[PDB]
């Protein structure tokens, strides 16, 4: 059989959701930031031998619209919640995305993953063990990528995947 | 004492569209009204012409005005990369309003939106500096080859532009 997961991205402008998700869709990267509106995807993949259709609602960071930044949380069944290494108000931003994410579920049981992102650059300003601390805080996955040279990326979704799964089936 | 007003030629894939003019609020918003001005004539150097509406979303706007990255990233005013919110007497009130883009407090460049509806929301955080004087039906064509994300499904370009008498 075939399952099927709405994933939804978020996070502050420019630390990669985009990058992520086309290094996941189209396993390709490019330097050029072309800023978000709102982009879908779909791709069928197989995790742990599991054939599943993943949606991927790839979001702008912007703290403007709050009425569809709701929907897009009402909707989506799991959240790759991603800050940059190297940009700390994205870090800061995190508990933001979160609070926001339980105020619209109901419900301090979400799945959700927090992604590090540009841990290829030299320019870190976010030490991994503060990012580990509070993902172990939420009780939620933490994992480091790179959309660059694609280190982490499958993880990443696959991870929050497995989060969906286990909550769903539980 | 009377505004100025400019003109743009739009074009899709280089074929003329029509003709959108403006009427550049001089009068109450000085130096905003005057980087346009100049970026329509190209009198610095650099400017408008030949730059794209790289975003497009019915029932929002028309934006462009990206002429140094040509990706919508860039821009620059004529006081260097950015300058600041001169004041926000004037409100996005309906089609046709000529207004700022920006990426947060004074960050107003080159790039600029033209309403195609009321746009309330961003009143106090985008400057309008002016408006549509003839050619609103040329905005809404261009307005159609726009999509939900921005994207446009020809290349809609600034073709000719400039100040009339
Ligand atoms: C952290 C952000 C940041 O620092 N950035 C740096 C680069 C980039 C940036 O600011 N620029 C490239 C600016 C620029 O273009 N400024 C824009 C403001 C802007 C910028 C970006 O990148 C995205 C958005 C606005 C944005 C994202 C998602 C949106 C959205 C705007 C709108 C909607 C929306 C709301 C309600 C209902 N439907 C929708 C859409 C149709 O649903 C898909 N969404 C989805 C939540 C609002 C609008 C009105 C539909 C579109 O608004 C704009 O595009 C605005 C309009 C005013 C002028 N704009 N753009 C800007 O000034 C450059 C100038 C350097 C980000
Ligand atoms: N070195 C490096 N650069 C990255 C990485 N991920 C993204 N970038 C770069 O960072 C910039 C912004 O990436 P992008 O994916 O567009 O960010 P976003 O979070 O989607 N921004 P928005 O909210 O505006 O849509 C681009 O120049 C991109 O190439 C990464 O892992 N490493
Ligand atoms: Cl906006």
């Amino acid at each position: 059989s075939m399952t099927e997961y709405k994933l939804v991205v978020v996070g502050a402008c420019g630390v990669g959701k985009s990058a992520l998700t086309i290094q996941l869709i189209q396993n390709h990267f490019v330097d050029e930031y072309d800023p978000t509106i709102e982009d879908s995807y779909r791709k069928q993949v197989v995790i742990d031998g599991e054939t599943s259709l993943l949606d991927i609602l790839d979001t702008a960071g912007q703290e403007e619209y709050s009425a569809m930044r709701d929907q897009y949380m009402r909707t989506g069944e799991g959240f790759l919640l991603v800050f940059a290494i190297n940009n700390t108000k994205s870090f800061e931003d995190i508990h933001h995305y979160r609070e926001q994410i339980k105020r619209v579920k109901d419900s301090e049981d979400v799945p959700m993953v927090l992604v590090g992102n540009k841990s290829d650059l030299p320019s870190r300003t976010v030490d991994t063990k503060q990012a580990q601390d509070l993902a172990r805080s939420y009780g939620i996955p933490f994992i480091e990528t790179s959309a660059k040279t694609r280190q982490g990326v499958d993880d990443a979704f696959y991870t929050l995947v497995r989060e969906i799964r286990k909550h769903k089936e539980k | 004492m009377v505004n100025p007003t400019v003109f743009f030629d739009i074009a899709v894939d280089g074929e003329p569209l029509g003709r959108v003019s403006f009427e550049l609020f001089a009068d109450k918003v000085p130096k905003t009204a005057e980087n346009f001005r100049a970026l329509s004539t190209g009198e610095k150097g650099f400017g408008y012409k030949g730059s794209s509406f790289h975003r497009i979303i019915p029932g929002f706007m028309c934006q462009g005005g990206d002429f140094t990255r040509h990706n919508g990233t860039g821009g620059k005013s004529i006081y260097g990369e950015k300058f600041e919110d001169e004041n926000f007497i004037l409100k996005h009130t309906g089609p046709g309003i000529l207004s700022m883009a920006n990426a947060g407090p004074n960050t107003n460049g080159s790039q600029f939106f033209i309403c195609t509806a009321k746009t309330e929301w961003l009143d106090g955080k985008h400057v309008v500096f002016g408006k549509v004087k003839e050619g609103m039906n040329i905005v809404e064509a261009m307005e159609r080859f726009g999509s939900r994300n921005g994207k446009t499904s020809k290349k809609i370009t600034i073709a000719d532009c400039g100040q009339l008498e």
